[PDB]
């Protein structure tokens, strides 16, 4: 029987690029993801 | 009344990050004061 196993995730932790910001479209110089991803780990519950 | 069993595995008290920066560099001493009113003063120091 199917069966549905979850826990509570915020909709903010699984985060998908969508419009710009999509670290495919940017030019390859002049920008450091170093921010971005600093960004996406403000979102944590502990220490990465 | 009913037969079902249950056995609880862990538990978490999530908590948002916090951290008392400012007083702890720059507030560094207390002064309480059973008066009503605190004065603070300057004084010029222009000497020709």
């Amino acid at each position: 029987d199917p069966v549905e196993v979850d826990m509570g995730r915020s909709e903010e932790n699984n985060i998908t690029q969508s419009g710009g910001t999509e670290w495919s479209k940017r030019d390859k110089s002049t920008y450091d993801p170093t921010d971005d991803i600093e960004a996406y780990a403000l979102n944590a519950s502990g220490v990465v | 009344s009913m037969y079902t069993t249950a056995q609880l595995l862990a538990a978490n008290e999530q908590k948002f990050k916090f951290d008392p920066l400012f007083l702890r560099l720059f507030f560094r001493e207390s002064y309480p004061f059973t008066t009503e009113k605190v004065y603070l003063s300057q004084i010029p120091g222009l000497v020709n």
